[PDB]
């Protein structure tokens, strides 16, 4: 068959990640440019929210030193790929958990409805990818939102999970932060509430 | 109108299938017996037609919808998809790429086929495209099933795609078969063996090709044609 | 030595051709553009002619599922390279032999004079392509005008034919078809009167 | 009724597949995490149903007719047959042989497959049979085609048909895959690769059979089987 | 070592095992005569009982497209191995999940009770061999009852068990449906109350 | 009467020798020049001569006897013995083989040899017998020796027995030459190299059978002939 | 593939065939029982006919040492397979041509018509072998009948002959030889009039 240059293997971003991908949260001096967690500035158009969570291994312990990247649309619905911190909003961030900050936080909007490949709208959600000690290569998951049942039902990706059961481990929580919006989207890696994790 | 400023590389005669190659049983009596008569390029030969301004339907490079009578065909969804160059490498783009083949049981649409597999009422089995500005040609179609003929007595041709290609010129303008990696109807086939170098064979053996498959849609096949290499003239008439 | 890329082998191209090449003759449903046997329009300059021929085997017997590919100049010396069935003129053209009588047909002009690569003058010709089931790579011939003595004589491609007996079996020959003028171009691929055919 | 008076020779279960082979996602959750108990052969093992007195109907082993809704299925007609034997070489005789598969497209006529290839109107995809006396089988039908499933994201299954046979007792009893000679897409399918041993891989490749086929008709496959070895009970209880 | 020809090896059965084995169930036509779940006629003597069960996965969910094969002796301890559509028992019978409700259903008698090899009784059971999507090679296991309790405890095959806890995976519960004498044999194919699977 | 109810596969005619072999010089105008027409088999085809009652002499297969004109013939005495099967490895039975040979000096009783070489007055060189119920036939004769002939202008055949075997039908029906082990004439003759695989040719040269000789009495060479594999009609005329 | 044991390899007969399979013919003492061209005894039913012949070469030269074996059916369409010289009739015989008759002969009865394998009629034909020095491998042909012309032009083996013309080749010509019944049959091994050949 056509065999292709094979693409580079992966390996773990190791226990010192963020001193390459998260100077702050290494508690080292930044650049004067930095990828980080805030998406959106208070001008950005949309429900301006909190996003929170905690990672936990397949003891049920936390991770403590996790690096996540996330994707989402604007409230629009639309990727805007022109990163630039003088954007009121950009759809790309990074986050993490630290020894001295065991929960990963974002400030973003809610992404509006984007179409799949065949034109069936998916349920608003952000994209993420899992970093850390341990893992060999990145894990992918989605954050979907508990207030977003009815589209969360006809999510035409929601619905390529076989079981109902493992559909909800991507349903963040809505809760309320210091008097603002916030869901809570907490990751199992392994065993009991395992994250679903995608292939694509 | 067309000028002549070009060569085209001389034919391989023992890289492509000799004329007489018994065998095949039909070649006995339609191959020349005197030798071919060289003759230098011309105009007339270093020239042809191109098909930039030949009208394409919209399905014509896909059997799956071109003769639509009410559903999809059956059998093997595929793409065949491949790069036209010269033997120099350089691609060649704008160019006539026509095929025609059997459907999924190996019966062709054509009134003097009456072979007892039965036609499909949504298959017709021909297409074209031009390759595009970098030299790529792409068809989505049915794998054809192999076929019976009447050679000897238990003759039966691996699956196959006929394609014909225009080139730059009349002198690059070749007709071929397309077979499909690991069908073991190949080291069997008459017409196959009319080429008597195994390793002109493997040219015609297109590969499977994961990497431009439609997941849960359609497989793929590459097949990718040498055309006779061209280059400038130099030091003639002098 | 220097080895370049193998050229794609040649195979036959089978007693179906007709239902990728000439689609009319399989029996089936045209496409709204087809390359076919009409080179000329009415207004095409020149004198509108009729080609017309039969194939024959080894044995004598009617090749009757031959298809021809033809490329000649226009009236003036003039290679049409531009293909389209909108032109006056198309220097290209395909036809086929029907299945009950075998004869094949062209309607075009009588192509100009061209001159060959070192100068010299070629007597008017028609360039011509034989495919057919039991043709492992296609024939090459040229149709030459038996009313073109002179210019026949001292064409630089036929003179390179040793033996004036097998020049003879490129002359068409003029006829009339409805009245009309036309010129028969026989091919007999094997045996008496074998038609020439070149390579280059 | 049935006694007990042969036993089976014990099964290699690293020639067999393994129960988890992640690669293949659906084994993950259903693979059993305990080792199998042995248990000495007995009666219950060493017995097991004939089929002889089972009626089949005239088209039971004929796949081109058992589903007849007008007309011949479309795709590449076959004979599939072969011998049944144990591991001494012994035939298996007058044991029951049970195949299906996907139609010409690789679509399953079930309920629950909506692949988007469409269904053939006059296939089935179900055959049955007995070995004769001397241990042969025979069915005729369709190549099936590949077809994608929910696996990895390109993911297709090699052109199959699956196989049940009963053998002398439940302790023979087995279900496989036949794979086609020189299909591309054996050695990159997971199932397949449940099998680590690529001998193992090879037992489940039919072969081309052009001296079993019908000429200008049909082509075949053999597919011969090995159950395990039966032998007469020895100095047991004493 | 003296080294037999290789068995062929095992595959899945795949999710469309039903199309070939359980036609019903497909949603397809049956033939005049089917292999199926009534091992017996109302003549057949003994006492007359339905078996029903579930099977789960590792993860406690239902497997919907499960296709059982069972194998029994008769109310007197014989097996009748010459499987006829027309016996009043037949030793040999199949059955599958339904795909709402996953639940298989056997309608037999209790089998009698037959010898080892070494001439031991077993207590009265049913041989089982599961094939589904994602079982690369059948399980075998066997179905005992609850009120054969003196029986089960002196069973040569059961206490092969290692663990008293293991062999109460192999113990139907005494039930009714449709007020009818039945014994649900639920199998779980991994993890807690895994099912016993035997080699032989 | 007979019956068809058997299929014979179709011969290999790139394994025996093909027509034209012009270093045998006979065969340059003996040599169709058309291809061979296939036909399917017909009752015609699959049907032949059953000679179980063709009435034999008793010394029909000992050549040392059959032409006993006061002694015996001059010459290596040997027992000439094999078994006739069909490709599938079944025996043919009561089947008719026939032999004819040059003597010991190359010399046939035929008024067309004029070879210098002479007659022996106690040898014929014609044999016939039927194989027995297991396939086996067996002959007693001279090793004849090689002899020259007017092909090129130093040809010599090896030492070789013509050999005519009917088999089960018109089909299956044979004749060839037997060579004879470590002949260094072999790989010279431009009739042996009719046929053009190599492998081919071992099948004509008869092994040295030691275990088959009479100790102080006669050697023995072993000559064993496969036939055209028989099998039943499967899935005609439906 | 599936590949079976070769068959034996073809040999010539060579010059001397006739020692061996024509003893008469060779000019040698014959053995009580032989196989020979005396297919029909007088008191055999259906139309009594001699058939007779000559062989050539390509060059058109007579070939004086030729062997033919025979296969036909009696005259109620039957193949009789029990060879014996006893009886009236024997469907298989054997003639020759030699040095002193370069004219082979057989006596037999016209055969009757015969199904093909799907059940359409042959036209009345002998099957025939032909064997001689320079033939590697014997050489298949049928003889039809000329006053079988409407039976001729339906029988699906001549049909399978594309050209009309070789059709002719296989065409006995019916005259009369001492006043009784005769068809000639001139076989043309290579070039003009060259016999249609079979495989099968
Ligand atoms: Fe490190
Ligand atoms: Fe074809
Ligand atoms: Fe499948
Ligand atoms: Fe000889």
């Amino acid at each position: 068959p056509i065999e292709l240059l094979p693409e580079t293997p992966s390996q773990t971003a190791g226990p010192y990640v963020h001193i390459g991908l998260a100077l702050e949260a290494a508690g080292n001096p930044t650049r004067d440019q930095e990828i980080w967690n805030r998406l959106a500035k208070p001008d950005a158009p949309g429900e301006h929210i909190l996003l929170l969570g905690q990672v936990y291994d397949g003891n049920g312990h936390l991770v403590r030193d996790s690096f996540l990247e996330v994707w989402q649309a604007d409230a629009n619905g639309e990727y805007q790929d022109a990163y630039n911190l003088e954007n009121a909003f950009n759809s790309f961030g990074r986050t993490a958990t630290t020894f001295d900050a065991g929960e990963w936080t974002l400030h973003t909007v809610k992404p509006g409805v984007v179409n799949n490949a065949a034109g069936v709208p998916m349920a608003p959600h952000i994209n993420i990818s899992l970093f850390a000690r341990g893992i060999n290569i990145h894990l992918h998951t989605r954050l979907y939102f508990d207030d977003e049942a009815q589209a969360n039902a006809k999510c035409p990706v929601l619905n390529l999970i076989e079981q109902p059961q493992r559909r909800e481990t991507l349903i963040a929580k809505r809760c309320e932060v210091d008097g603002k919006t916030a869901y809570r989207f907490d990751i199992r890696i392994q065993g009991e509430g395992e994250t679903v994790f995608f292939d694509f | 109108p067309a000028q002549d400023n070009s060569r085209f590389v001389i034919r391989d005669r023992n890289w492509h299938p000799k004329a007489l190659t018994p065998d095949y049983k039909t070649s006995i009596a339609r191959s020349p017996r005197q030798a071919l008569v060289s003759i230098p390029q011309s105009i007339s030969e270093t020239t042809g037609p191109n098909f930039s301004h030949l009208g394409f339907g919209a399905h014509d490079h896909d059997l799956l919808l071109n003769f639509n009578n009410g559903g999809l065909p059956i059998g093997e969804r595929i793409i065949v998809a491949g790069r036209v160059v010269d033997q120099y490498g350089k691609p060649v783009p704008n160019t006539l790429v026509e095929m025609w083949q059997a459907n999924a049981g190996g019966r062709y649409r054509h009134k003097n086929d009456r072979y007892l597999a039965p036609l499909d009422p949504n298959f017709g089995g021909v297409g074209r495209c031009l390759t595009d500005s970098d030299g790529y040609y792409s068809f989505r179609t049915i794998k054809p099933g192999p076929h019976p003929w009447r050679n000897g007595p238990n003759d039966w041709r691996p699956a196959h795609i006929y394609f014909g290609i225009s080139g730059p010129s009349i002198a690059t303008k070749l007709i071929t078969q397309l077979y499909f990696e690991g069908d073991p109807l190949i080291p069997m086939c008459p017409i196959v063996k009319s080429i008597a170098n195994p390793e002109a064979v493997q040219q015609l053996i297109a590969k499977l090709d994961m990497n431009n498959a439609n997941p849960m849609d359609c497989l793929a096949y590459r097949f990718d044609i040498v055309l006779r290499g061209q280059r400038k003239t130099h030091f003639e008439n002098c």
